């Protein structure tokens, strides 16, 4: 069995990747410059951009690759590193709002991970929790047509 | 440092 979406750590921080078109792609402030563990020695980035908070490296073993949507839907829906769906309805091209506002915390260590459309298809990559006393009512993301520019 | 991968999700929630 193979996933699309790893759960990765550095030194000081736990967060997700997600593999899209190959590459597998995380949060430039969570990853930095960092290479990627495998069992012939550190991976380093396929691309890097730090204004897009993007970073990917080749897709690691035990993954299988996600595919982008195409149906520009807006209900979406975001996996966190426990696996649970949080529904989030999208205001435009990088933000999206949370049906039910959770704890901060719910959200906590799943920067990187996949908004998922109706079909299961990549949207974007949560880029980071966006709220007010505590709770993320908002989620801020990269869209997945900046990976695909990114990989050109 | 190096980014380590500590654990997967598969989507599908398919079994192995
Ligand atoms: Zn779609």
């Amino acid at each position: 069995v193979e996933g699309e979406v790893q759960i990765v750590s550095t030194a000081t921080q736990t967060f997700l990747a997600t593999c899209i078109n190959g590459v597998c792609w995380t949060v430039y402030h969570g990853a930095g410059t960092r290479t990627i563990a495998s069992p012939k020695g550190p991976v380093i980035q396929m691309y890097t951009n730090v204004d897009q908070d993007l970073v990917g490296w080749p897709a690691p073993q035990g993954s299988r690759s996600l595919t982008p949507c195409t149906c520009g839907s807006s209900d979406l829906y975001l996996v966190t590193r426990h696996a649970d769906v949080i529904p989030v309805r999208r205001r435009g091209d990088s933000r999206g709002s949370l049906l039910s506002p959770r704890p901060i915390s719910y959200l906590k260590g799943s920067s990187g991970g996949p908004l998922l459309c109706p079909t299961g298809h990549a949207v974007g990559l949560f880029r980071a929790a966006v709220c007010t006393r505590g709770v993320a009512k908002a989620v801020d993301f990269i869209p997945v047509e900046n990976l695909e520019t990114t990989m050109r | 440092g190096s980014v380590v991968i500590v654990g997967r999700i598969v989507l599908s929630g398919k079994p192995a």
